[PDB]
């Protein structure tokens, strides 16, 4: 509590876990390489105010 | 009025007067359950003979109730309270006012027995005697120390807690929570003294 009083919590009460639900992503076994792709367009559009 | 004894073979024949008084008080509640009939002489007169084979009889009294308790079992033993089998024989050790083992001979024999009991029943897949639960006030008695010291001993990790309590709560001194075999071993390991 505001780095002042440490809270009343009994010793055993912090040995408990905190469960959570998460999403995650891993490369599956035996894949040799991963690919990533995207496209890019460029326009000469700074010459004049929209 | 005084002691004045020699060739004191019985466990009731040695010591300071306060101990000699306490031993009689204990005998009386435990074996003279009959209501007072002011047989002040005769009622107590028998206590001396009783103690003459003590080193070998007390254990049988304790053994008898291990078996009679066992055949009435309703739960697996590792969730059974120590008290359900031995009937507070431990608390009675507190009627003699001295704390250390070398003077309080009633406690000395009870511990002797429990150490042997654990020794002949090692851990395996099915639970057995020796896994019974003790409360905080019971370890304090067997370990010859006050209760607050047990809390300190728990906090440093010298012994495990077996029952998980709910949150925002506390475990009271009367709650049964340590295994017998854990207390017997810890005492041999780090509680001995010259007493």
């Amino acid at each position: 509590d505001a780095n002042l009083k440490p809270k009343n919590i009994e010793r055993y009460e912090l040995a408990y876990s905190n469960p959570q639900t998460i999403e995650a992503c891993y490369v599956p076994p035996n894949v040799d390489e991963l690919y990533c792709r995207f496209s890019l367009r460029v326009e000469a559009n700074s010459m004049r105010p929209y | 009025y005084g002691c004045s004894f020699e060739s004191s073979n019985p466990l009731l024949a040695i010591g300071s007067l306060s101990a000699r008084f306490g031993a009689l008080y204990w005998y009386q509640q435990r074996y003279l359950s009959d209501h007072e009939a002011v047989r002040d002489d005769r009622a107590l007169t028998k206590a001396i003979g009783h103690f003459t084979a003590w080193p070998d009889a007390f254990w049988r009294e304790l053994q008898q109730m291990v078996d009679d308790a066992l055949v009435r079992q309703t739960k697996p033993l590792n969730h059974t309270d120590f008290v359900d089998v031995f009937g507070s024989v431990v608390a009675d050790c507190r009627q003699i006012p001295m704390r250390n083992t070398g003077q309080n001979f009633i406690l000395k024999n009870l511990i002797g027995f429990l150490t042997d009991l654990v020794a002949r029943h090692p851990q395996c897949r099915v639970a057995n005697v020796g896994d019974l639960l003790l409360s905080a006030v019971d370890a304090a008695t067997l370990l010859s120390t006050s209760v607050e010291q047990v809390r300190r001993l728990h906090h440093e990790g010298f012994l495990p807690l077996s029952i998980r309590p709910a949150s925002r709560n506390t475990v009271s001194p009367h709650r049964a929570v340590f295994h017998l075999r854990h207390v017997v071993e810890l005492r041999q390991a780090r509680m001995q003294s010259h007493h």
